[PDB]
Formats: C-alpha cells, structure tokens, sequence
C-alpha cells in the first residue's frame, strides 16, 4: 500500500497485528489477465484399439 | 463346381478313386496343380503329389529361389487370400490342407507367390490389399467400407505416414471385417494384412520411425 510510515504504526497498534504483511487488496502479485494457451491432455478411453464400448 | 475339381472325375471313375486317395496324407489325398510364381529361376506350372514339402516343390520344379534358398524372404502358399510365411517356416511346411492350417494360412489355390529379401514386403501387401479394394462388389457394408479403409492404412503404412498405435488398429479393422461379411473376399482381404502383422511387425515399425526422424 501507499500509506505514511506513522498512519502504519497507528494501524498495527489499532488492530494489535502487522497490516501490511496481509493486504485485503491486491496490487501485483495476481495472475496476469493474458496467459498462454493450455493443452489440455485426452481422457483414459482415447486408445486406438482395444477400446470396445461394451467393456467400458 | 471347379474346372479342376470337374476335370479329374472322368480319370477318377476310370482308374479307380481308391488309386486316387494313395497319393498324399489322410484327408489331403490325390495330385495338385501348382503355379509357381514371383522370385524363382523358373516360374511355372507344374503338377505334383499333394503333401510334397514346398522347399521340395520350389527346388525341384521352379530352379529355387532367386539367389539361392537363403535368400528367400516370404511365400504366399495358396495365393493371395492366403497368409504369408516366412522362411523359417517355409523349410518343413507340407503343401496341402491341414498342414498349411498348423502353420496358419491355409492351402487355397496352390498359388505359390514367392519373394526373396530384395522385395519390399509392405508394398506387396499393400499392391495385394489394393486389388481387394478395387475387386470389391460393394454390396454390403462391412467389405465396401472397411476394405478401402485398410487400403487407405496400408498406403500410409508403404511411406511410414503412420504411428505403432495404428498397427494394432489395422490389426481390429480387420477382425471387424473377417466373419462378418457376406462372401469370403472381406476374409480374404483381411487375411494377408494379418499375416503381414503377425510376421513383419518390426519391419513396419522401423519404417514407421525412419518416416518420424526423416520429417521430425
Ligand atoms: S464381402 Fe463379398 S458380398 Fe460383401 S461387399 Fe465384399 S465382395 Fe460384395
């Protein structure tokens, strides 16, 4: 956060806890909104052979 | 009927029937025509005593096998609806009916089509299973689908277009179509591609990753 050293010490002893370790809000350490694509990997029955529908 | 089967009633009536069943084994009795054909020095056809081994047939009759007997690859014994054998099979194996079922291609027409080691193998197969797509009446499902299906397979297997998954595939492709069909060609078209699995895998597999580095 962008707040005055003092207005943090007043917090901390406020709340009794250290604030700006855990910030409510999030200013960068989120994911970023593009990402690459994925993959996505094919379920157990995508086989070629040996994959009758009446054994499974 | 068979023209061959009609033609030697008249000789069986005359010199006896019983003189016929002395030649051969038990239940593969009587004399056979063989058409010799493919890698040998001397193609032919010839006539022979039934249950006469096929080194014997090919040696005596056709001059052997083009660069000897060691180089010998594969036979198709009964032509080509027929499986295929090796050459280690080939040395022991008796040319009639149950002997040729033991080594799991039947006896057929007596076509015996031989190719030595210089022969790409898949290609006659694949050469084999194109004459099945293109003789195929197309009345019912099970050949006219499946058999320009394993066309299709077997033209990418000839260039290694393929992965090793596919091989079993083909493998079911064909087990879908033997025994369900309405005539016995879908039989004999699926038959040389299962030979071709059965004792030529590896070669198929090495063409496989040839074709895989080849275009990365
Ligand atoms: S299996 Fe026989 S009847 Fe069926 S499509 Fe093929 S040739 Fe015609």
């Amino acid at each position: 956060a962008s707040a005055t050293r003092v207005i943090q010490l007043l917090r901390n002893w406020a709340s009794g806890r250290d604030l700006q370790a855990k910030l409510q809000l999030r200013y960068q350490e989120i994911s970023k909104r593009t990402q690459p694509p994925p993959k996505l990997p094919v379920g157990p029955s995508h086989k070629l052979s040996n994959n009758y529908y009446c054994t499974r | 009927a068979n023209v061959e089967t009609v033609a030697v009633s008249p000789t069986i009536c005359r010199r006896g029937g019983a003189w016929f069943a002395s030649f051969g084994r038990e239940r593969n009795s009587g004399t056979k025509l063989f058409n010799i054909s493919g890698h040998v020095n001397h193609p032919c056809t010839v006539e022979e005593e039934m249950s006469v081994p096929l080194k014997e047939l090919i040696e005596k009759h056709a001059g052997g096998v083009i660069g000897g007997w060691d180089n010998l690859l594969a036979v198709i014994p009964g032509g080509s609806s027929t499986p295929l054998i090796p050459k280690s099979v080939c040395e022991t194996v008796l040319m009639d009916f149950d002997a040729l079922v033991q080594a799991q291609t039947g006896l057929g027409t007596a076509a015996v089509i031989v190719m030595d080691r210089s022969t790409d193998i898949v290609k006659a197969i694949a050469r084999l299973i194109e004459f099945y797509k293109h003789e195929s009446c197309g009345q019912c499902t099970p050949c006219r689908e499946g058999v320009d299906w394993m066309n299709k397979v077997m033209a990418r297997f000839v260039k290694g277009d393929a992965r090793p998954a596919e091989i079993d595939s083909l493998w079911e492709i064909s087990k879908q179509i033997e025994g369900h069909t309405i005539c016995a060609l879908g039989d004999g078209a699926a038959w040389p591609v299962q030979g071709l699995i059965r004792h030529f895998r590896p070669e198929l597999e090495e063409r496989m990753q040839q074709f895989a580095l080849q275009h990365q």
